[PDB]
C-alpha cells in the first residue's frame, strides 16, 4: 500500500503537477537572457510554485523499502541512488539542455564524443551554472546554497 | 597575537614525567628480568606500557616539541643578534 | 666512536621527531583556513612521509639488529621480537631463557640495554601509532579542509552572488 500511494498519489500526482510546473517553467524560460527577472511577479509565481513542488516533493513518503541482503560474501547491496521525490523542477531546468544534447550529439556516442559531450557539459556548466543559481535560487524556499548546489 | 610558549617550564615537567617514566620502566624490567617466573611476563612489565606508553610518548613528544621549538627560539635570536652586530 | 645501535636508535628517533614536529607543523598550518590571497606544501609532505617510511624501515631494522646484538652478547638469554598483529596490543618481548649465574655488572648492563631497547620499541609502537593517528589526522583533514575549501567557495560565490542581484526591488 505504500508503493501504491507512492504510485498512484506520489508519484501520478506527482507528475502531473510537475508537467504542470515544468510547462510553467518553459513558459518562464527561466534559464535564459530573455527571462524577465525584473517580473518580480512572475519570479514570486514561480518561485511559489518551486516551493509548492518542491514541499509537495518532501511529502514523499518514504517507501519502507526493506534493507534487506544483509550479507558478508559479495552482496554490497548499496541501491539506495538517494531516490528523491521527483524533483521535475530541478529535471526540467535542464531539460532544455536535454534537448540540445539530444539533438546536438544524436549520433550514437564514441569514444571522442565522449570528450565532446564532456566539454559540452564543462562549457553548459560554466555558461549556466551560476545563471541558474541567481535564477532559480530561492532562499525563502528553504533552498540553501548547499540544497540548491547539490 | 605573538604565540608566547616559554616551553622552559613545560619542558621541565616533562623531562620531571621522563624521568619517572624512566625509573617505572627500570624498576618494570628489573622486576620483570629479575622475575623470577621465567615463563610469566609480569603485570607490571605488560602494564607499563598498557598504562605509561601513551603517556610516555605524549610527554617525550612534548619535550622534544618543547626542546625544538625553544631552539627555533634560540636560533631566532641568533639570527637576530648576528644580524643585530 | 663505535656507534652503538641504541644511539643509531636515539639519532634516528630524534631526527623521527623533528618529523614529526615538522609534519604536525604542516598540519596546523592548513589547519588555519589560509587562502591563495599548499600545493608544494602538499608535495613536502609527501616527501618527508616518504621519509617517515625510509626512516622507519631504517628504524626497525636497526632494532633488529640490536635486538640480535643482544642475544649474541650474552648467551643464556632468549629473547623473541612478537610484532603485535592489532593495532590495540603493544608488541611483544618475551625473555624465554636466562641464567641468574651471570655476572652482576653484566646483568646490570643488560638491565639497562634491556630498558632501553624496551622503550625503544614501546615508543615506536606509539610512534607507528602516532603517525598511523597523524596521516589519518591528515586525510581527515584533507577531507574536512576540501570541504572547508568547498564552503569557503560557497561562501566566497555566495557573497558575490548576493551582491550582484537577487531581486533587490522589494
Amino acid at each position: 500500500v505504500t508503493g501504491k500511494y507512492n504510485d498512484v498519489i506520489i508519484q501520478r500526482l506527482a507528475t502531473n503537477w510537475s508537467n504542470t510546473f515544468d510547462q510553467k517553467l518553459l513558459e518562464a524560460q527561466w534559464d535564459t537572457q530573455k527571462f524577465a527577472s525584473t517580473s518580480v511577479g512572475l519570479v514570486k509565481c514561480l518561485r511559489e510554485n518551486s516551493t509548492k513542488l518542491y514541499q509537495l516533493s518532501l511529502l514523499y513518503l518514504p517507501l519502507e523499502e526493506e534493507t534487506q541482503n544483509g550479507d558478508s560474501e559479495r552482496p554490497l547491496s548499496r541501491s539506495n541512488n538517494n531516490q528523491e521525490p521527483v524533483l521535475w523542477n530541478f529535471k526540467s531546468l535542464a531539460n532544455n539542455f536535454n534537448v540540445r544534447f539530444t539533438y546536438h550529439f544524436h549520433a550514437t556516442s564514441s569514444s571522442s564524443k565522449i570528450e565532446t559531450y564532456f566539454q559540452f557539459l564543462n562549457d553548459y556548466l560554466a555558461e549556466n551554472l551560476y545563471k541558474c543559481i541567481n535564477i532559480f535560487h530561492d532562499d525563502c524556499n528553504g533552498l540553501t546554497k548547499p540544497v540548491i548546489h547539490e | 597575537a605573538e604565540t608566547s610558549n616559554d616551553p622552559f617550564l613545560s619542558y621541565v615537567l616533562s623531562s620531571k614525567q621522563l624521568t619517572n617514566l624512566n625509573r617505572l620502566r627500570r624498576k618494570a624490567v628489573t622486576k620483570q628480568l629479575g622475575s623470577s617466573d621465567d615463563n610469566k611476563v609480569s603485570e607490571e612489565f605488560l602494564r607499563y606500557q598498557h598504562t605509561y606508553q601513551r603517556e610516555a610518548f605524549e610527554y617525550l613528544q612534548t619535550k622534544h616539541d618543547a626542546h625544538k621549538i625553544m631552539e627555533s627560539q634560540y636560533e631566532q635570536y641568533q639570527s637576530s643578534s648576528k644580524t643585530r652586530r | 666512536m663505535v656507534v652503538t645501535f641504541l644511539q643509531d636508535l636515539e639519532v634516528l628517533q630524534d631526527a623521527l621527531l623533528n618529523n614529526l614536529q615538522k609534519l604536525s607543523a604542516i598540519s596546523r598550518r592548513k589547519e588555519s583556513g589560509e587562502s591563495k590571497h599548499d600545493e608544494e606544501e602538499e608535495i613536502e609532505f609527501e616527501d618527508l612521509v616518504n621519509i617517515i617510511e625510509s626512516k622507519v624501515s631504517d628504524f626497525e631494522s636497526v632494532l633488529k639488529c640490536s635486538i640480535v646484538e643482544m642475544t649474541y652478547k650474552y648467551p643464556e638469554l632468549k629473547l623473541q621480537w612478537e610484532k603485535s598483529p592489532r593495532y590495540d596490543q603493544c608488541d611483544k618481548l618475551h625473555i624465554v631463557k636466562l641464567d641468574k649465574q651471570m655476572n652482576e655488572d653484566i646483568y646490570a648492563q643488560l638491565v639497562e640495554e634491556l630498558d632501553f631497547v624496551l622503550q625503544f620499541v614501546d615508543w615506536f609502537y606509539c610512534y607507528r601509532l602516532k603517525v598511523k593517528e597523524i596521516l589519518r589526522q591528515h586525510h581527515k583533514r584533507d577531507l574536512a579542509w576540501n570541504d572547508e575549501k568547498r564552503d569557503r567557495a560557497i561562501k566566497f560565490h555566495a557573497v558575490d552572488y548576493d551582491k550582484l542581484h537577487q531581486g533587490t526591488s522589494s
